């Protein structure tokens, strides 16, 4: 008979006299009820999802930490699959990335790892990498979200973040311009932006909260990023402050190779030249390129890409 | 022929064991089949007692009623603030109630002391025990009490773990105080919070009340303007109204957290509010030697891993970067295939440790 | 939203003016307050890189 | 005529006392209420296991998230 409603009404607990227990209602009511039939005393505790008759103030169910807000605009593609081949020359902090995920993850240490310099190389696409690689839950993350009205919601946020991920756990954990919520200033007018703060701090404390969890990954990337902190390096918090140099020119005819990869082409081809030609360019520039000389080798008529289409790429004015 | 005393026995033995095993689970089953009759009842405090019967109770759940008493109820018992449970329609008395509120573990944080002592951290021993004599002896020694005592310095050092390290020496329970939940919208719940955060420990005193870097409910705000400010002014005052009020740490102490101290309302760093300033400078060379071969030899280790060299490169670290040292030479040490660190994992870490900053 | 009624609308033009409204690049994070504004471009940053089509949803 | 029509819809959203939406409030059905409230009163989620209603979760003639 009393089984069931979507939902209920949850409630939270004070007691487990040992038969009492009281709880107050996501509607803000606080009853007393001899523990009701369909619950369990370990069950039992405060702050939890529990299924109520909404009238008789009956607990149904217990109820398991679920939509306990996801922030559902939390952006949870899970291990989506990225090659390494994705974007190339990184090999540098590749290894870091195995270095400070992949070994971590498998042996018996670091929590997470700190990124920077400017993405649109495919950083956000070496975090995808490596959810692929590490097969570990991938959380691409922004902090605009973290940043909120209600106050400390990001905090909230952050530990909405931080649980429902320690459950797909192993998870990692992208966020991108952490300088977003990665200044506390100087000051003790830090209120100012309390949420970016507090929401750096609770996620500190979060990253403070445990060391061993490989599960939790946590990764940052910035352009660059602004203050300090042994927080943001540390084993258990942020430990590897990662470089994400522009790359060189090979490893741009490396991601250019990619790029060029899927483009039909007839091999008027040199890389290194279009690589020596252009400067520090994140993947996608040379993508730009990539792109550009297509439009081009179209206005050329040509199906396959050449040489001089990518060069007009590079003409098009990359300054 | 004797083949039957088993099949006799066999269904039987089973059969009548398998009597109860089925019979338990109806009645308990049954109870919470018959529970589901048993309904619930309302919560509040009293606020207080009118007349005998008639009382004036705040709902747990909202508004002022004035309540008679019921049943069972001692009208003698039944006094101000006292938790009772209420009627839903009747809307009175339908228990007179023990009390206490909040996430005890969450919302407030509680953990019984700390999980390794002040020793194992130790290297920061100038506050070890200045800390120590200033917190836990005035207990111990009537002959004020202790205000406050606010770390600063990089988190988790052992700075944040000093806290557990400090819970741990005292017996008191530690409660930890993330901020602004303590104020999330939440359009309220200052005190309340606060002062469960008091009051529970108040009765569970000795505790340990320990503040996470309490810049966003801490800290002199900004043109000192309303952002909600005004919610953080309060929450900034609840614990000065706790602190510069009369309130003490009768047993429960409050330990005050910031990564940096400047970050703080002059006012909070009052004594009556504050009797102590907690640095935590980084590790000397000795201090570093002296948290080195502690947090790092404690991980397997060759004498061959380098002891004092890697001190020498080691500097400007914190108790955590020492571990980071370790931790980053047991990435080579994964990579060289080493329980035990060997100096080649070691000092290409220090260095590397070293790198990304002093 | 925009980001989101983007993909409805898709084959939609986002049109920007005033990208200097939001500001360009800028240090006065080093002040501190406008983070969130500079956080917008970042957001505004973020989004629009990795899942938003271009060839069908102009920027 | 569509007011009797729509009453009917009306009241279709009336029993259990019930493109933006902001809050569907679709109301009170305990057996089964199939609603989310996000809003201060009741917040709701249907889900936790397959928790769905025929055409539409219930009510409100709100019906959903």
């Amino acid at each position: 008979k009393n089984n069931r409603q979507l939902p209920y009404l949850v409630a939270n607990v004070v007691e487990v006299v040992g038969k009492a227990a009281v709880v107050k209602t996501s509607s803000r009511q606080t009853v007393f009820l001899p523990m009701v039939g369909l619950v369990d005393p370990d069950k039992l505790k405060p702050n939890d999802l529990v299924g109520v008759n909404k009238d008789s103030y009956l607990i149904l169910d217990t109820l398991p930490s679920e939509f306990d807000s996801r922030v559902k605009a939390m952006e949870v593609d899970e291990k989506p699959t990225e090659t390494y081949s994705d974007v190339g020359g990184l090999d540098k902090q590749i290894e870091e990335l195995v270095e400070a995920i992949v070994l971590p993850m498998k042996r018996a240490a670091p929590k997470g790892a700190l990124m920077y310099g400017p993405p649109g190389t495919g950083k956000t696409l070496l975090a995808r990498a490596c959810a692929a690689q590490t097969n570990a839950t991938f959380l691409k993350l922004a902090a605009p979200q973290l940043v909120q009205m209600y106050i400390g919601e990001g905090a909230k946020l952050v530990r909405d973040a931080f649980a429902l991920a320690k459950e797909k756990a192993p998870t990692i954990i992208f966020i991108d311009e952490l300088d977003a919520i990665g200044t506390k200033r100087f000051d003790s007018e830090k209120s100012g932006d309390r949420e970016v703060q507090r929401t750096m701090l609770e996620l500190l404390n979060q990253l403070d909260g445990f060391s061993s969890d490989d599960r939790v990954k946590v990764l940052a990337a910035t352009n660059r990023v602004d203050v300090l902190d042994p927080a943001l390096l540390r084993s258990g918090r942020l430990d590897r402050k990662i470089e994400f140099p522009l790359p060189s020119e090979d490893s741009r005819a490396q991601i250019l190779q990619i790029h060029s990869r899927k483009m039909t082409t007839d091999d008027d081809i040199n890389w290194q030249e279009l690589a020596r030609s252009t400067d520090e360019f994140n993947g996608a520039q040379l993508k730009a390129v990539t792109v550009e000389a297509g439009m081009i080798a179209l206005r050329n008529g040509q199906s396959s890409v050449k040489h001089e289409d990518f060069v007009e790429g590079i003409s098009e004015v990359q300054a | 022929k004797l083949l039957e005393h088993r099949r006799y026995d066999d269904q039987l033995k089973q059969r009548r064991q398998n009597i109860r095993d089925l019979e338990k689970l109806y009645d308990k089953t049954e109870n919470d089949i018959k529970a589901l009759q048993s309904i619930g009842q309302l919560i509040g405090e009293v606020m207080k007692e009118l007349s005998e019967e008639k009382y004036i109770v705040k709902a747990s759940s909202g508004p002022r009623y004035i309540v008679g008493v019921r049943n069972s109820v001692d009208r003698s018992k039944l006094k101000k603030g006292v938790r009772v449970t209420l009627d839903i329609t009747t809307l009175t008395i339908m228990r007179i109630l023990p009390r206490e509120t909040d996430p005890l573990v969450y919302n407030m944080t509680s953990f019984e002391q700390g999980e390794i002592t002040f020793d194992g951290i130790g290297g920061l021993t100038e506050q070890i025990r200045e800390l120590r004599e200033v917190i836990e002896l005035p207990l111990k020694n009537p002959e004020k009490p202790p205000k406050g005592v606010l770390l600063y310095g990089p988190p988790g050092t052992g700075k944040t773990l000093l806290a557990k390290a400090v819970a741990a020496t005292i017996g008191a329970n530690f409660i930890f105080s993330p901020a602004s939940g303590i104020v999330d919208k939440y359009i309220g719940e200052s005190a309340r919070i606060i002062r469960e955060m008091f009051a529970y420990a108040k009765e569970h005193e000795p505790c340990i009340i320990f503040m996470d870097e309490v810049d966003a409910i801490g800290g002199r705000r900004f043109s000192e303007g309303t952002s909600a400010d005004r919610e953080i002014q309060r929450t900034l005052m609840e614990l000065l109204t706790q602190m510069d009020g009369f309130d003490n740490l009768g047993q429960t102490k409050i330990i005050m957290a910031t990564n940096r101290p400047d970050t703080l309302d002059p006012a909070l760093l009052r004594p009556g509010r504050l009797d102590r300033k907690v640095e935590i400078p980084l590790p000397n060379e000795a201090g570093r030697l002296e948290i080195f071969k502690i947090h790092t030899a404690k991980v397997k280790k060759t004498g061959e891993f380098d002891f004092e060299a890697a001190v020498k490169m080691s500097d400007g670290f914190n108790g955590a970067d020492i571990r980071n040292c370790a931790t980053e030479a047991g990435f080579f040490a994964i990579r060289d295939d080493r329980d035990h660190i060997n100096p080649d994992d070691l000092m290409k870490a220090v260095r590397k440790v070293a790198e990304v900053k002093k | 939203e925009l980001f989101e009624m983007a993909r409805t609308k898709k084959a939609c033009i986002i049109f920007f003016d005033e990208i200097d409204a939001v500001g360009g690049a800028r240090f006065d994070d080093g002040a501190g307050g406008d983070n969130e504004v500079q956080r917008t471009m970042l957001e505004l940053i973020t989004q629009l890189d990795g899942f938003d089509p271009r060839g069908n949803i102009k920027v | 005529e569509a007011r009797i029509k729509e009453k009917a819809g009306v009241k279709e959203s009336d029993t259990g006392l019930a493109h933006p939406l902001q809050v569907a409030r679709c109301t009170k059905i305990i057996k089964a209420k199939y609603v989310i409230n996000l809003k201060q009163i009741a917040k709701f989620v249907v889900g936790l296991g397959e928790r769905v209603s025929p055409t539409d979760i219930e009510e409100g003639m709100r019906v959903g998230v």
